[PDB]
RNA sequence: AUUAAACCUUGUACCUUUUGCAUAAUGAACUAACUAGAAAACUUCUAACUAAAAGAAUUACAGCUAGAAACCCCGAAACCAAAC
RNA sequence: AACGAGCUUGGUGAUAGCUGGUUACCCAAAAAAUGAAUUUAAGUUCAAUUUUAAACUUGCUAAAAAAACAAAAUCAAAAAGUAAGUUUAGAUUAUAGCCAAAAGAGGGCUCUUCUGGAACGGAAAAAACCUUUAAUAGUGAAUAAUUAACAACUUAACCAUUGUAGGCCUAAAAGCAGCCACCAAUAAAGAAAGCGUUCAAGCUCAACAUAAAAUCAAAAUUCCAUAAUUUA
RNA sequence: CUCUUAUCUUUAAUCAGUGAAAUUGACCUUUCAGUGAAGAGGCUGAAAUAUAAUAAUAAGACGAGAAGACCCUAUGGAGCUUA
RNA sequence: UCGGAGAAAAUCCUCCGAAUGAUUAUAACCUAGACUUACAAGUCAAAGUAAAAAUAUCUUUGACCCAGAUAUUUUGAUCAACGGACCAAGUUACCCUAGGGAUUCCUAUUUAAGAGUUCAUAUCGACAAUUAGGGACCUCGUUGGAUCAGGACAUCCCAAUGGUGUAGAAGCUAUUAAUGGUUCGUUUGCAACGAUUAAAGUCCUACGUGAUCUGAGUUCAGACCGGAGCAAUCCAGGUCGGUUUCUAUCUAUUUACGAUUUCUCCCAGUACGAAAGGACAAGAGAAAUAGAGCCACCUUACAAAUAAGCGCUCUCAACUUAAUUUAUGAAUAAAAUCUAAAUAAAAUAUAUACGUACACCCUCUAACCUAGAGAAGGUUA
């Protein structure tokens, strides 16, 4: 129930999914010392990291795949306005 | 067999889905021309860490101290 | 021999079968759209024609009630009628409406409603129209005009006098 | 026979009022794809079963980031009916070294940088 | 599961086969004991010594020597020889 | 004391491509029932698959033009998404499928080609349809498929006279046996539309007048959940 | 036989003594309709329903036993006859 | 076995040929790379060398072993079951073992040319309609009876009705209804026949039903004919003879009902009808069968005080309902309309509202009993 609603409000449709009520830590000790990071939060860390590297990678692949393109045709059209020698004609050249 | 309300729902619900995904591929960012060789430098390390570990197969070392730990068995105290 | 078909084809005949637009109100609920300009048939302007060239023609038209008397019948009332050179006319009272309801004559629409026939002439034989009228004594005289002038049936029978 | 199918050109043609609907510009179209698996490739014809492993959408309803490129395109197209594809977006812009740590993927299709745990306020 | 043995809920015996299917068909009253995979040509692993190895006869253009590693049980109608 | 050929011992642990059986745990991988030959189709050998180990390098999906065809597969530049592939050494088992959906060919079966399936959920029970990435402990949560579904609408008042029983074999056929053309009067009426016909007279419909409305609709044991039309 | 009856004996049944056989996966062993291989005590859906003996019936448990019947197979036999 | 051709890469799919010869300029050796292919076998070929001074041109098949012929080189298969055992046929019902199996015209609707003197639909009815139901060649593919029946209605009789080419009476056709009933013989592989009946229905229930019984077949061991075969034997050809047993473990079952039909009489030889002929309904009496009982008589027994039928007696009501027919009455202006309008009625077979029966509350040493297997039950001055 109320999947539905939670995603219109920008929530995660399973409440067992991102937000507080699972990745705030559930206890800590009485004098106030914190506990030992969670096993599920701290796999949760380092998925979200992993899948963070990729959105980066993915995007300079083809950013610099486009300039790549970009200054190759800078070169096709240099090649292609280019001559040399000189041009006689008449009944000699 | 007619066809429930619900079963006819949730068909609909699941073709507006794909119907959206028609929508987000009609808009590629890269051209086919454009795509040529931007990603050859990631795939062809990708196969030598592929090849590397397939051509570096053999036996493992062997040591003394394996085979002498086995008279701590009868270890004992005096 | 219909061949029963796979659910999920007969999910998809479903899902798309026709649908179609509904108005929000019925046209028949709706006021009904103005009539377009109607044509007269050729049986209405020959016909006022010939209500104008009757009232034309005859100074006097007296009405009396169409009695249903088989034309067998009707025939020897026409022929004594002819024989007195008295004329009978019928007519639509429908189309006659327009021309009585503006005309010389509008006091008798009321005699001008059902079935009817019409006393025209060109002379006051008035009193003979009550002998062609006492010759079959069920038809009755409803009223009308005589020489331009109207009147009842006991108005008439003393002018006849 | 029960065969690979070719989709005609059209069905990628977007529409004006398909822009309106799903909010997407004709123009600066979006670089990456987040596709989740939704079906199940049981009872599918194997060139299916095939993309769904090359495009890494083995688990359902995990996120899987793609590039926006017509060859990837192409695979997503043969297994379009499985999957929902949402357009990666980037409210506070792309995460740094800094914040890599600290990133989240919203079911709104954002990837934040910053993720907090504590009421706006 | 339950406070509660039974009530409530869930649940189409086993083996063997049949097409991967059991409401099929075989087999089993139950207990105890007995009751069915065995060989080293090549290959692999572990060592000795090494252009040589092997305690005679054999192999050898890195080989040769040794070790370890393997291939079921019950059941016909019959046939033949000699006796009764 | 069961002779188409006695009985006992031995050959003999006869042989059986046939039936039956073949004893601890855990982990991993896995064909297919295809092609070929066989006194072969109740079997076997080879290919093909699968598998273990090792060597070193490209494989899978896709794949423009372009050829080959006739006017969706074969081939496979570049790329891209991805991690498999080739070769050497060793090795069995297998070589009868079943059902659903497509395309054909013999004519519902019977074959050939292509795809999918083997719930512990659903369709009532349900190998094969649909939802379902493995395996776990928890008195947590979001979901998937999900046998149910919401009888029928120009024709209503009145009248019907006459040229003429009109040409015609028809006894006779006069609107209406027959065949013939197919105009007259009448404000209003067919040279007649269905009836009736010794034949005709004869029953109405259309004529005139007055008269109101307005395309199809989703058998045999004993009934078999109970029920229910509206709360967003 | 129509059309069966009576009586007596054997058997039966109760008491006393002795005491087998085929058979048997386990059973806390129901009816109806559906499903399914012509097929259901055990599955689906309805229904019925204190517990146990004794004596009877034979619809079902494809009821239990035989060296039965029919067809097909084996590079299994055997008797007989020949050209 | 192989080759050619269509379907087109399936087929018991449809055709033509071959186990070739002809033709010759005679067509070597050697050798890259390929095709085809399980294996075996089968294809194409550059370069080099050598003969000559263009290839052979038409377009296929048989392995190994083993035998031949020669001066090294050659030849041997309807081995056609064509991957080929060096060389072997029938028959078995006298049989055995190991297994695998099985055990077109109806009928109902739609249509309606023609039949019916006239007249489509009283009664029928072409051409058709219905996803409407039911039943290579010549040969040949379990069911009777007895016992007891359960069920369907697509009704044979009994009952209630519409129509008629229904005067009456006989008939024909339709609707509703499953109520109880639906015979005895002759012929004997069933197919007709005789005599009756109110009628002698059509079907489902693994021939409904062989651990209830029984006949024939399946069908054999014996034996004959007729035919086939040299014979042994054979025949979906005749005939005669010919042995399956079961002690019930489980489920299920084992103690009441309120009736059906026919005939005679009366109505009445009336109604109807020219005559001939000939009825309804209402009423009365008889039988038959079925069910339930009984023993005064009769009859048969125990040559018992009892049991039996061949003897005797008793059997009934319908709240509520289908086809159908009336009354009032709107939608629909009627002196319309039986009403899947509001209403009032009549009208099959069914059945249980409604009655009969049962109820009681339990002494029992024992004896006796018209009560009974045991137990239970009844009686006791
Ligand atoms: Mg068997
Ligand atoms: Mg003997
Ligand atoms: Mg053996
Ligand atoms: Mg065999
Ligand atoms: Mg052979
Ligand atoms: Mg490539
Ligand atoms: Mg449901
Ligand atoms: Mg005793
Ligand atoms: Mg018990
Ligand atoms: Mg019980
Ligand atoms: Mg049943
Ligand atoms: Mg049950
Ligand atoms: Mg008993
Ligand atoms: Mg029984
Ligand atoms: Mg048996
Ligand atoms: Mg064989
Ligand atoms: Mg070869
Ligand atoms: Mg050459
Ligand atoms: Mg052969
Ligand atoms: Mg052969
Ligand atoms: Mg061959
Ligand atoms: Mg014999
Ligand atoms: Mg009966
Ligand atoms: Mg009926
Ligand atoms: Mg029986
Ligand atoms: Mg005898
Ligand atoms: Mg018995
Ligand atoms: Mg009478």
């Amino acid at each position: 129930a109320g999947g539905q609603w939670r995603l219109q409000q920008g929530l995660a449709a399973n409440p067992s999914g991102y937000g507080p009520l699972t990745e705030l830590p559930d206890w800590s000790f009485a004098d106030g010392r914190p506990a030992p990071p969670m096993k599920g939060q701290l796999r949760r860390k380092a998925q979200r990291e992993k899948l963070a590297r990729r959105v980066v990678l993915l995007t300079q692949e083809m950013d610099a795949g486009i300039q790549a393109w970009k200054l190759r045709q800078q070169k096709l059209q240099e090649e292609r306005k280019k001559e040399h020698d000189l041009k006689p004609k008449g009944t000699l050249l | 067999r007619t066809v429930s309300f619900q079963a006819k729902e949730s068909m609909i619900r699941r073709l507006e889905v794909e119907a959206e995904n028609h929508y987000w591929l009609s808009m590629p960012y890269m051209t086919a021309e454009q795509e040529c060789g931007h990603a050859a430098e990631r795939r062809a390390q990708a196969f030598e860490a592929i090849k590397a570990a397939a051509t570096s197969k053999f036996p493992k070392h062997r040591y003394i101290a394996d085979q002498l730990d086995h008279l701590n068995i009868s270890k004992k105290w005096s | 021999h219909w061949r029963v078909m796979h659910f999920q084809r007969q999910k998809l005949m479903a899902i798309t079968e026709y649908i179609p637009p509904k108005p929000a109100i019925n046209p028949r609920c709706l006021p009904p759209p103005p009539k377009p300009p109607k044509e007269e048939s050729g049986l209405v302007r020959l016909l006022r024609q010939d209500i104008v060239a009757v009232f034309r023609d005859n100074r006097m038209i007296a009405v009396c009630q169409n009695v249903a008397l088989s034309a067998e019948d009707k025939l020897l009332l026409r022929h004594q009628l002819r024989k007195h050179k008295i004329f009978i006319k019928v007519f639509p009272s429908q189309v006659l409406k327009p021309f009585l309801e503006n005309s010389k004559y509008r006091n008798l629409l009321p005699l001008f409603v059902g079935h009817n026939l019409l006393l025209v002439s060109e002379e006051p034989k008035v009193k003979e129209m009550v002998r062609v009228l006492k010759s079959v004594p069920f038809l009755p005289l409803l009223g009308g005009c005589v020489d331009d002038t109207i009147l009842s049936r006991q108005g008439l029978v003393d002018y006849a006098k | 026979k029960f065969t690979k199918s070719r989709i005609p050109d059209k069905v990628f043609q977007p529409k004006p009022e398909d822009h309106e609907k799903y909010g997407g510009d004709p123009q600066n179209p979006h670089k990456l794809h987040i596709v989740t698996r939704i079906r199940s490739t049981k009872r599918r014809p194997y060139w299916e079963k095939d993309t769904i492993k090359m495009l890494g959408l083995q688990k359902a309803h995990s996120p899987q980031i793609h590039k926006n490129i017509p060859s990837v395109n192409a695979k997503l197209k043969v297994v379009k009916h499985l999957i929902r594809i949402q357009p990666l977006k980037l409210p506070q812009g792309l995460p740094t070294e800094e914040t890599m740590s600290s990133t989240c993927l919203k079911s709104t299709g954002e990837l934040v940088v910053q993720w907090h745990l504590k009421p706006v306020e």
